[PDB]
RNA sequence: GCACCGUCUAGGUUUGGGAGUGUCCCCCUGUGGGUACCCAACCGUG
RNA sequence: AAAUUGCCAACUCAGAACUGCUUACGGCGGGGAAUCCAACUGUAUAAUUAAAACAUAGGUUUGU
RNA sequence: CAUGGGAUAACAAAGGAGCAUUUUUAAAGGUUAUUGGAGAUUAUGGAGCUGUGCGACAAAUGCUUUCCCAUCUCGGUGUGGUUUAGUCGGCCUCUAGGAAUGAAGGAGGGUAGUUCGGGGGAGAACGUACUGGGGCGUCAGAGGUGAAAUUCUUAGACCGCACCAAGACGAACUACAGCGAAGGCAUUCUUCAAGGAUACCUUCCUCAAUCAAGAACCAAAGUGUGGAGAUCGAAGAUGAUUAGAAACCAUUGUAGUCCACACUGCAAACGAUGACACCCAUGAAUUGGGGAUAUCUUUUCAGCACGUUUUCUGUUUUUUACGCGAAAGCUUUGAGGUUACAGUCUCAGGGGGGAGUACG
């Protein structure tokens, strides 16, 4: 949205003040974790995780339930990604659109579109190397 | 360290043919002498072996190609042509 | 991207007194925006002013007696000597019997005459009158 | 793509093997789920791994990307034609 | 899976026959220091019986009926399986021995006599084909 | 004008008539064999 | 810390001291500032002309 | 340089499973003082080092657990609400795990309408038209202009019909409309990456704003190499018009215009208005996505589509409030909130020329 372009969108959800789950959600912490353990172990990222618990099971946030994000329920399993969820969409984003520019050199769109995501990827990755979520000698290669 | 500026694999001829008609063989002696990409094999080995003719290191397969480079831009349009109206 | 709070709430605070509104909206909330308030309605600028928590950066509704007639911020805070009190109050106030600058102490959050009193320097804040 | 995400997943956690030798090796055993064919791959020995195949009741898949799209998804930095899953690792 | 069953015609790839259509008697999935592969005994032709047209004597056509046969162990790289069998009772598979060379030359007398009496009675013609290559 | 020279077809669509039995051992499965035609009429043309 | 012990070959390249020149075999570019031609390498009047001539990459026409 | 204060900040560290109970007791084992100094020798114990038990405490997260197998009306309270109560359980292996500010009307990802759009790339087909050709007719002019002529024309022009070819282009619909970073982008179908907006009780946890140096894109003209060349058309030519006319007008016409690749990077590349962020009065609208609840169509991309009313986020706007401005004018789209002068970053200017010249 704002980053890299001039879009101004406001989309986005709005987490309630009261936390404390509902009376009627009889499900208990260490099942939940099952759940998303269970979820990543068949190959969910942490949001698709949280949007599956959401959409079926009513658990609007598993924080508020286990006590825990459902990241660092992953890392405490071991189970958390080895690149972040987000720079690996970014890095996914950058190889297709890369994909896709091998046979439509001419598609300068595409090419304008890859310097942003490379130039994101760049600062995504300086902030990982610096909070340490990342190898040092971490670069993105083209 | 990089031993000439401008003139690449050109500097072989001196300073006796002139700086357009080098920089215009320039593109295609480079092009000629590079390794391509092999459809077959997945392997960056194509190189050639006299004019329309390239050989591939990897999997041995010899293919009729471009004077200078693998494949000519006339010859992925004709083969998409080609493709089209054989679905047609 | 908003760079100070402060400045922003003070800035909202002096437009809705240059309209002549009874109350406004204060959003983002921060300790130095509440005891910047606070130091206004000590001497009587501003009225009751209530902060609403959200479990963010809160929001503070402010009532508005017509008193104030500016408010601001000065950025950077520039650290003020108890021998600089009068070159400020030369500078920004409009009148040396009226107005007050507030001052950033390590005795806490004060308007300058407040700070004077107490022999403390220290980083100026901002302004009102 | 869905199959991607598999072979990711596989890499993850699951155990697998690479080249067209050990996936003949994996199908003449018990041990294999899942066999993923570059588009790539040979005729003759595309037809010899899908006979395999049939003859084991082994799932095949066709991979849209060639020999360096199936390493490049595997996380592999060389070309494998043949991909053989001996533990899907919770994948599917 | 598991389909290297006893029974199954197999085609050899490699060696001296290779080419040549083999039976599965006995199959060693498990590696051994002696044999670190995969392994199985096969049954196979040497010699295909030759063909034979209306016209010849009996002297002749038995001539040319006659079937050779190998019985070696062979490593599971060094065959291609196919959906093609040849019946092996289990009495006929517990007869075939390698352990001993006079036992090694009996099992090949009862594999020829075997499939001798299997080409006779018209069963399993394909194994019976020669590869042509 | 009637004859004769002067006629046969893959395959496709489709009429009329059947005729061997899904069937025969294996030794459940699985395996190995064997059968599922003829004719007509239109396309079609080797 | 075999980061040690023994043997052994071929040539060189440096540095140092001393001591000399009668500058002393053969072999072995003189250099610089410009002008006119031809771009260049080539070829060429055997027996008076080797060039600025011819050729030459390039460039353009014509016929088909 | 010393010392006092700790509000605002700076530096450093971490990235949170990448982590960390005390006290009694006894017993078991394995180069110190003091013996009167000084020189050996010894052994004895302290004290620590482990392990075996023992007593008293805690403990920010329940082992009287968890998981894995197996057998099966009464009180209290208020002036009616509240825990009951009337209308399975017993065994067999392990077990360190739940204590972590919150998720910014800051950033980034996710999923969905297989959403929205002249957004980009690719491919195909379509449409008339201009031009040029013949086929079929016709016969004397046609074209062009203030008027003419250069020009074409019995050799059949012009005109008419149905056709072709080739290259452009995509009318009307087309709007104070949409998309795009800007330059720019209009036929249909099939495709390839995308992008935004919206929706979300999905994920994460300051990852940001803006920028010397540095990099990428960039209309038309121009340059190079290939192709193309229908139309129009710099240079040029000719006919007009003029005192002259190297122009405007007419007929032409080369380079160009179109495509591919590579250069060029100088526009009134304009909103003559840098980017990000906050407040900001009124009325009609408009584009896209969502909430809630009058009309039309309704045998399949259809539990549809549009449309009414209200609301909302995001976009391009319009008419008429402060305030500002030298004025023209701007005004939630600022040029407002500035001498009552301080949100952040950055670029540029300092009378006119010489001159965006000389030199490097
Ligand atoms: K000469
Ligand atoms: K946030
Ligand atoms: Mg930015
Ligand atoms: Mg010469
Ligand atoms: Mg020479
Ligand atoms: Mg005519
Ligand atoms: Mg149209
Ligand atoms: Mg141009
Ligand atoms: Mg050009
Ligand atoms: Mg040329
Ligand atoms: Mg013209
Ligand atoms: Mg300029
Ligand atoms: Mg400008
Ligand atoms: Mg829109
Ligand atoms: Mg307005
Ligand atoms: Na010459």
């Amino acid at each position: 949205v704002r980053m890299h372009g001039n879009g101004r969108g406001k989309a986005s959800s709005a987490l309630p003040y009261r936390r404390t789950p509902p009376a009627w959600l009889k499900i208990a912490s260490r099942n939940v974790v099952k759940m998303v353990c269970k979820s990543s172990r068949k190959g969910m990222m942490p949001s698709q995780i949280g949007m599956e618990l959401r959409d079926s099971m009513g658990i609007a946030q598993v924080k508020n339930v286990t006590g825990r994000k459902i990241l660092r329920i992953l890392k405490h399993n071991g189970l958390a990604p080895e690149i972040p969820e987000d720079l690996y969409f970014l890095v996914k984003r950058a190889t297709q659109m890369r994909k896709h520019l091998e046979r439509h050199t001419t598609d300068r769109d595409t090419k304008y579109r890859l310097i942003l995501v490379e130039s994101r990827i760049h600062r995504l990755a300086r902030y990982y190397k610096r909070v340490k979520q990342l190898p040092p000698t971490w670069k993105y290669e083209s | 360290a990089k031993r000439t500026v401008k003139m690449g694999v050109m500097g072989r001829y001196g300073t006796r043919y002139g700086a357009n008609p080098r920089k215009r063989a320039k593109k295609l002696e480079v092009s000629q002498h590079a390794k391509h990409f092999c459809s077959f094999c997945g392997k960056f080995a194509f190189r050639r072996k006299a004019v329309g003719i390239w050989r591939c290191d990897g999997c041995s397969k010899t293919v009729a190609g471009g004077a200078y480079t693998l494949s000519t831009p006339n010859n992925s349009t004709v083969r998409s042509t080609v493709r089209r109206l054989r679905e047609l | 991207t908003m760079m100070s709070v402060l400045a922003n709430a003070l800035r909202t605070i002096a437009s809705a007194e240059r309209r002549g509104k009874r109350q406004v909206l204060i959003r983002p909330s921060s300790k130095v925006v509440v005891k910047f308030l606070q130091v206004m309605q000590k001497h009587g600028y501003i009225g009751e002013f209530e902060i609403i928590d959200d479990h963010r950066a809160g929001k503070i509704v402010v009532n508005l007696n017509g008193r104030l007639n500016k408010c601001g911020a000065i950025c950077p805070r520039f650290d003020c000597a108890t021998t600089d009190y009068e070159k400020w109050m030369k500078n920004i106030l409009p009148s040396r019997q009226f107005g007050f600058v507030v001052l950033t102490t390590s005795l806490g959050i004060m308007d300058h005459e407040e700070a004077r009193s107490r022999n403390t320097g220290g980083k100026v804040l901002g302004f009102f009158y | 793509d869905t199959i991607n995400a598999k072979l990711q997943l596989v890499m993850k956690s699951g155990k697998y093997v690479l080249g067209t030798q050990q996936a003949l090796t994996t199908l003449r055993q018990g041990r294999s789920k899942l066999v993923v064919i570059a588009n790539n791959c040979p005729p003759i020995r595309r037809a010899e791994v899908e006979y395999y195949c049939t003859l084991s009741k082994t799932p095949i898949h066709h991979y849209s990307g060639n020999n360096l799209d199936l390493g490049t998804a595997c996380g592999k930095h060389f070309r494998t034609c043949v991909l053989s899953v001996t533990n899907v690792g919770d994948s599917d | 899976t598991k389909f290297l069953k006893p029974g199954k015609v197999v085609i050899v790839t490699a060696g001296r026959y290779a080419g040549h259509k083999a039976v599965i008697v006995q199959n060693s999935d498990v590696v051994t220091k002696e044999r670190p592969y995969g392994r199985a005994l096969l049954a196979g032709i040497k010699k295909y019986p030759k063909k034979v047209v209306r016209g010849m004597s009996k002297q002749t056509i038995a001539r040319r009926s006659q079937v050779g046969v190998f019985l070696r162990v062979v490593n599971h790289k060094h065959f291609l399986p196919t959906r093609y069998n040849v019946d092996m009772s289990k009495e006929l598979r517990g007869k075939i021995n390698v352990s001993d060379a006079s036992k090694r030359s009996r099992s090949k007398r009862l594999v020829r006599h075997v499939f001798q009496a299997r080409y006779n009675a018209g069963s399993s013609m394909w194994f019976f084909q020669r590869l042509r290559f």
